[PDB]
DNA sequence: ACAGGATGTATATATGTGACACGTGCCTGGAGACTAGGGAGTAATCCCCTTGGCGGTTAAAACGCGGGGGACAGCGCGTACGTGCGTTTAAGCGGTGCTAGAGCTGTCTACGACCAATTGAGCGGCCTCGGCACCGGGATTCTCCAGGAT
DNA sequence: ATCCTGGAGAATCCCGGTGCCGAGGCCGCTCAATTGGTCGTAGACAGCTCTAGCACCGCTTAAACGCACGTACGCGCTGTCCCCCGCGTTTTAACCGCCAAGGGGATTACTCCCTAGTCTCCAGGCACGTGTCACATATATACATCCTGT
């Protein structure tokens, strides 16, 4: 059969997800997580669907930026695969303390 | 009965038809443009207010708005905006 | 009798192996007349009456004379199997294909059984709601439809529903709305059914609203007369006397002290400290043990003895079950939520009683298999669990002798169609309806709302209810010789099938 | 005649004046401040719309979509610096892959 | 007739962000190869960011004496943290 | 003749002597503390003004200042500041 | 007969009221807003001064210097988050060396 | 002209030592000079705009403080 | 004679400059650079000595932070010596475009 | 591995000295009291909008397997960085002299808020049709392969 | 060991019909934009000043600069083996469909009590002169730390 190399499929996926410009995270699990985090602060809080959509968009943009910086860190270390130390270094340089 | 929100949709459409007669704009892009314009307006108004409070001046004139534009907008954008604002103020005070 | 037989033969030639009743013959003749004059009608009857038989005779007659056109059957998933079984049994030499399954399966069944053009052996397609809704724009739009039927037309309640749009995208000449309870919750929802069956007779909703104390009687008589030529209706008690009548007993049970302290913890918001509000109080009404278990996080079921003796009307439930086991009669149990069904199934498996459950998670093949083994005589199964949404529509469980509703839906027509699943044609023993409802709770409010909704369907003592039913009262309620016993009793109330409700002021 | 037509600007001068007076950023507002504000806002909107129209014509699309707006903003260095932290909804990122990755 | 225990306890809401979702996010970012703990650390960072933004939005809602978190409150909370969202903003 | 600038130097010294009687403070540290206090005051006032303009309320009450404190100050600092402010407001409105 | 004495706060209430009225942050100022502001500012100043005094006493210095202020701010986590972006003149940096850099 | 070279190699070395850099490369000095020039250009442009707003010919320390605050770096002690 | 290793002298220098807390850049060259950059924008501009001192303090703090992030980048790349690519990566992650 | 010497660093003491803190005149800002009005607190409606679950289905998620490409451990090198010393050059401190420029004070003076009437611009709603989304298919491109030449 | 060229297959791009829903044009109107007058206060401007910024000359000595080195570290190649990736399978959860209930957002009439604005007053706070005690500097001194040979 036809078994592609791990590089060409990754490149095709990168191109497809850079040209798609849609929501990559499922709406229901993200809504569950948002509701859980909100109940962690204060109970009996209702959410607007547009507010949850905006939260999902902002979270996706922030995670995309974090993955940008993590890929930059990994390429700087002469490594194609990203690692938790890359994410930690990106968070430390960006000033986002834990 | 209901609040009539004030947006620049008609003016954005007019400017677009002036610069691009054939090209149209959707509703999402119109909302994004309105949000961007409102954010720029709020930022420049806050910067003008801060400048007026720094110089102990209760009034905000074209000088304060020009300084806020030069501070916020970078480089060529600021220069062209200052030129356009000066031209508009001159045309307004002359006629 | 012989005239009905000969009329059935001369009207429907292919209809063999079964005989239409007098009312069935009148209904199929009414449908033929509606087809002749070209006016689409809403065939309506009680759940016990045979709605599929009259429609299948009408379809066989249409196949007999004139031409044979594409016929579409849109109905719930749990009833299309029974529809195919009846089209194989009551109507030989008539082809019918089930259009349901995966995308590839449905596509291959389509490309194999039915051609692109019309055909003499074109099988009558029997599909589901979701399948037809998804495949209308993709496939069904290409093939015409001379006559379509929609069983359980209460799905067409909302006028803004997507099923209406997907059917409007489809092209059909005539329609046939099949609904056991054509009228529903508030008002004017039937106009959507009227607008679908008759687009020109009822064009807008404001017209039906304008149609709408002496003037109230005048307008209800006017709408009853207007709905007469298009909507036919018959009851189980007036047309036939062969089937024994039903008895509805609301078995009230006092809320236990465990549930009492639960309810006070709810109203002062200290349940979570001990270990919307309407759904929480409802879960407190039926098996709050599972509520506290799921809020605790335990993976194991609580002790079965603790389960039955801790909360709920489970004690009265077990009393009813042992009394019916001594009575040696099959029972049907309907529940609103699948969690209640899971708890009951766990208890029954702990006790060893044979149980079969039919829910949405159960597939079509397993549904048909369970219906078949429950409708069997050698099978020792007596306890059959069912859901009010899936298992309470269109299935014929005649082998059972009584039904018990642990919960009551906000829409009373759903509970009615659920309780009338057992009382069908061929039920030899009298059927009893035991509607469980905890006393002095909000389930009483739900019942009052359901009865205020039943009031408009009909127009087309509280302290004695408070107490708990005793064993002597249980024995007085157990007898079946009255259907072939006061109207009010301690802890139990008898529903009047004609009229009346919990709040007679709103019912009038 | 309206102030917008008097100043030769398409954006509303009276509406911007009312907005600045309601926000109360200052006790008194000069006469040329709303005209200058309208001119600056009109120039910025015209620049952004021109770039978005160019991006839309590049994609053979007659209507401007959020993707075109984001591409036009991120491609230009000036508008990109002005809207660096801005995250446009329903819009992806710039199509670019590092050379080490290829 | 399988033995039953209360079943299918929901997988944690932080686990709702599945591995393919984080993978797609990394592809959009421009990552080719992803390690194992990357998904867990991404879940943690997303949880921290959502905690901050949701705390700010809940404060904004409590200031307005409202029980529903509208979109404007989320937009203001994001603007506080630097990230400005133009689409859903009013 | 000359402007008398208003600083919190005396109050900072009083607070220091209250919390640390023996420890003193220099002039540079006093100026840094005054700058920090002025910056916090300006930030909280701006946040209260933004909150009032968001809710269309011309008046700023203790609720707006409490919300601004909860928004600016992180965590335990915000909690303790809210507690102290509530205690002070109660003591002021009671006496 | 002073508001600062009535509220038991060392910081001036009238000065904060006049500042809020001059800044024109609101058209009308609340009655309890200046007291709340003074209380918050006093608590923040007290916390910062207590941390700086502890840092100075640890260094055997009687008077607080900007170095002690920066040390107390960087050592404290909540004040470090509140005052992350600020730089203190003549304060230096927090003494810390990475373990990889130190020879083992 | 050569004022950017006024920041000499020992000065950059002391700055890196205060930062915590153990070994410094030879090409680090030019990059640090460029970064410092960019930062000073931004801050001085903002301060000059602030000064021109007030119609003054002398850059005030308050103007520099405001310019640094606009860029996110607030300086304490020199304000006022 | 006594010739120390390149590590101990570097450690002593790091400790001394972390405990000194003073100005490491000479005042006159920095003042010359500030005046040149100002004349580049607008001519005939006088400077206050306190303003130049504040500029020098801010520049020193910014350069110290940049060296912090550059050392973090270098340690992440398993290299003791900092390199221009480390500074470029730190500037790109911090969001300070050229 | 341990003894010992050169280097840097921690430590107790004497004597400036310039910056911190305290006493004082006063003045401009803080404080007391009355008033009128507009912002704010509050009861009642309602109807758009949020919550919970069922039915099902289907594309997305998930478990398992083979291998191959990348992360990582180890070694030789030779080149760039660091350390110490003679030297020089520009930073810094002292002292004076000059003047462009920051800041305050008096005097109008042209410019902006307010309010009464109003009448034309934009926001609200129902077509309505054309730009755009999904689809079957032939054509083109990219890539995986085991071969083929040398 | 390359080094070019060969073909089947999965992926991708261009073209044709379509219908459908979101973009675009029209209209009664109503609330905000505009015009005419007034005023008293913010602002533009002429002038005295003094004080702080700019320029220069002389001694100096700490800091910067150039050079010899040798040694520690960045960097290229190699073996691997283990972790990520590509794909058939399945199963399980997203969602779109549907439904009654009801908590909750917004509005309008009202009123009332909290606050803006003004005259008067006097005490807290800031400017200026000043003596001293904490801290900076120099020198001796015991002691911790680093580099090498036996
Ligand atoms: N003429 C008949 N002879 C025997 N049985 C009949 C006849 N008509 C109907 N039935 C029985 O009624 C049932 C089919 O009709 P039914 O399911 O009640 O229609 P629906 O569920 O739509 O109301 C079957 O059980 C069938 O045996
Ligand atoms: F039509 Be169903 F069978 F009731």
């Amino acid at each position: 059969p036809h078994r592609f190399r791990p590089g060409t499929v990754a490149l095709r996926e990168i191109r497809k997800y850079q040209k798609s410009t849609e929501l990559l995270i499922r709406k229901l699990p993200f809504q569950r997580l948002v509701r859980e985090i909100a109940q962690d602060f204060k109970t009996d809080l209702r959410f607007q669907s547009s507010a949850v959509a905006a939260l999902q968009e902002a979270a996706e943009a922030y995670l995309v930026g974090l993955f940008e910086d993590t890929n930059l860190c990994a390429i700087h270390a002469k490594r194609v695969t990203i690692m938790p130390k890359d994410i930690q270094l990106a968070r430390r340089i960006r000033g986002e303390r834990a | 009965s209901k609040k009539n929100v004030e947006t620049y949709k008609i003016y954005i459409f007019k400017v677009l038809k002036q610069v691009h007669p054939d090209i149209g704009i959707s509703s999402k892009a119109m909302g994004i443009m309105n949000s961007f314009i409102n954010d720029i307006f709020e930022k420049l108004a806050g910067e003008s207010s801060k400048l007026a409070r720094y110089n102990k001046k209760p009034t905000i004139t074209s000088r304060e708005i020009q300084t806020a534009v030069r501070l916020v907008l970078p480089g060529e954008l600021a220069k062209h905006a200052v030129s356009e604002g000066t031209k508009a103020v001159t045309k307004f005070t002359s006629s | 009798e012989e005239t009905v037989i000969k009329l059935q033969n001369e009207l429907c030639p292919l209809l063999t192996g079964g005989q239409l009743k007098s009312y069935q013959l009148k209904g199929v003749k009414w449908l033929i007349s509606l087809w002749q004059n070209g006016l689409n009608g809403i065939l309506a009857d009680q759940m016990g009456l045979g709605k599929t038989i009259q429609t299948i005779g009408f379809l066989s007659h249409l196949k007999g004379n004139g031409l044979d056109g594409p016929y579409l059957v849109i109905a719930p998933l749990s009833t299309l199997s029974n529809w195919f079984n009846e089209i194989a049994r009551f109507t030989p030499s008539i082809n019918a294909i089930i259009y349901h399954g995966d995308k590839n399966q449905r596509d291959e069944l389509r490309r194999k059984h039915m051609p692109k053009t019309v055909g003499p052996k074109f099988p009558i397609v029997i599909t589901s709601y979701e399948v037809a809704m998804n495949d209308a724009k993709r496939i069904l739009r290409h093939y015409p439809w001379k006559y379509v039927v929609i069983d359980e037309g209460h799905r067409l309640k909302n006028h803004k529903c997507k099923l209406l749009r997907e059917l409007k995208h489809l092209k059909m000449d005539n329609k046939l709305l099949l609904t056991g309870t054509p009228l529903q919750n508030n008002l004017s929802e039937l106009w959507s059914l009227l607008n679908f069956i008759l687009p020109d007779i009822f064009t807008s909703h404001d017209e039906f609203e304008s149609w709408f104390e002496k003037r109230r009687a005048q307008v209800v008589s006017k709408l009853h007369g207007i709905l007469r030529p298009f909507i036919l209706r018959r009851m189980k008690c007036d047309v036939e006397l062969s089937l024994p009548r039903k008895k509805e007993i609301i078995m009230y049970a006092t809320m236990t002290d465990h549930q009492k302290k639960f309810q006070e913890h709810l109203v002062n918001n200290t349940l979570e400290a001990h270990l919307n509000l309407v759904i929480q109080l409802r879960k407190n009404c039926n098996h709050p043990d599972l509520l506290q278990g799921q809020i605790d996080g335990s993976y194991l079921y609580p002790p079965v003895e603790e389960i039955v003796g801790q909360c709920g009307k489970f004690r009265l439930l077990e009393r009813l079950l042992v009394r019916l086991f001594a009575n040696n009669h099959k029972v049907l149990i309907f529940s609103q939520w699948t969690k209640l069904l899971d708890i009951m199934d766990y208890y029954f498996s702990e006790k060893g009683f044979e149980v079969c459950r039919i829910d949405g998670s159960v597939k079509l093949d397993e549904r048909r298999r369970q219906i078949k083994d429950f409708s069997d005589e050698k099978s020792s199964c007596s306890i059959f669990l069912l859901s009010t949404r899936a298992g309470g529509l269109g299935i014929n469980l005649t082998a059972a002798d009584t039904c018990i509703l642990y919960d009551s839906d906000w829409n009373p027509q759903m509970d009615l169609q659920a309780m009338d699943r057992c009382h069908r044609i061929g039920q030899t023993k009298p059927v009893h309806v035991y509607r469980l409802s905890t006393a002095q709770s909000i389930e009483t409010r739900v019942l009052k709302r359901a009865y205020s909704k039943l009031k408009l369907e009909h127009v087309v003592e509280d302290k004695l209810i408070q107490t708990d039913i005793s064993d002597a009262d249980l024995d007085r309620l157990l007898d079946r010789s009255d259907l072939t016993f006061p109207v009010k009793g301690p802890g139990w109330e008898v529903v009047l099938p004609s009229s009346g409700g919990m709040l007679s002021s709103l019912n009038s | 005649v309206s102030k917008s037509m008097k100043a030769g600007l398409q954006f509303p001068v009276g509406r911007i004046t009312r907005f600045l007076k309601k926000g109360r950023y200052a006790q008194r507002l000069g006469g040329g401040a709303p005209v200058y504000m309208a001119a600056v806002l009109e120039y910025l909107a015209a620049e952004v719309l021109e770039l978005a129209g160019n991006a839309a014509r590049d994609n053979k699309k007659s209507r401007i979509i959020p993707r075109h707006l984001l591409l036009a903003i991120r491609n230009d260095e000036e508008l990109g610096k002005l809207l660096s932290g801005v995250t446009i909804a329903h819009g992806g990122v710039l199509p670019n892959i590092n050379s080490v990755l290829l | 007739g399988g033995a039953k225990r209360h079943r299918k306890v929901l997988r944690d809401n932080i686990q709702g962000i599945t591995k393919p979702a984080i993978r797609r996010l990394a592809r959009r970012g421009g990552v080719k190869r992803i390690s194992g703990l990357i998904y867990e650390e991404t879940r943690g960072v997303l949880k921290i960011f959502l905690e901050n933004v949701i705390r700010d939005a809940v404060t904004y809602t409590e200031h307005a004496r409202r029980k529903t978190v509208t979109a404007m409150d989320v937009v203001y909370a994001l603007k506080r943290q630097g990230r400005t969202l133009y689409g859903f903003g009013g």
